[PDB]
């Protein structure tokens, strides 16, 4: 999943495994084992659910 | 009186098979090695990958 965050004027984009939104600042984890697993995913795409 | 032909050569070639034997004993471990080598690369592709991101 690619999810974004306020930045206030703009956002900024993550890169990582599933995720639902929350609320319009929050994510969490889509655990539920479908997810690509880290070592197939780029060095860019490694964001958890609350980077910021 | 006669039969030593049949005798020396059924012998040579036991002495052969010895003089033989650490050869392919040591080109044998010596293949076996360069396997464990070849497992051993190819997976140097994450290992570097890992370390530059």
């Amino acid at each position: 999943s690619l999810w974004a965050r306020r930045e206030n004027g703009s956002v900024k984009w993550f890169c990582g495994q599933p995720v639902t939104r929350t609320d319009d600042d929050t994510v969490a984890d889509a655990k539920d084992g479908k997810e690509i697993d880290t070592k197939h995913l780029p060095s860019t795409c490694r964001d958890n659910f609350d980077a910021k | 009186f006669t039969l030593i032909e049949l005798m020396i050569v059924i012998a040579i070639v036991g002495i052969l098979a010895a003089v033989a034997l650490p050869a392919y004993q040591d080109y044998t471990a010596r293949a076996q090695v360069s396997e464990a080598i070849l497992l051993a690369e190819g997976q140097k592709s994450a290992v570097t990958e890992y370390y530059l991101n």
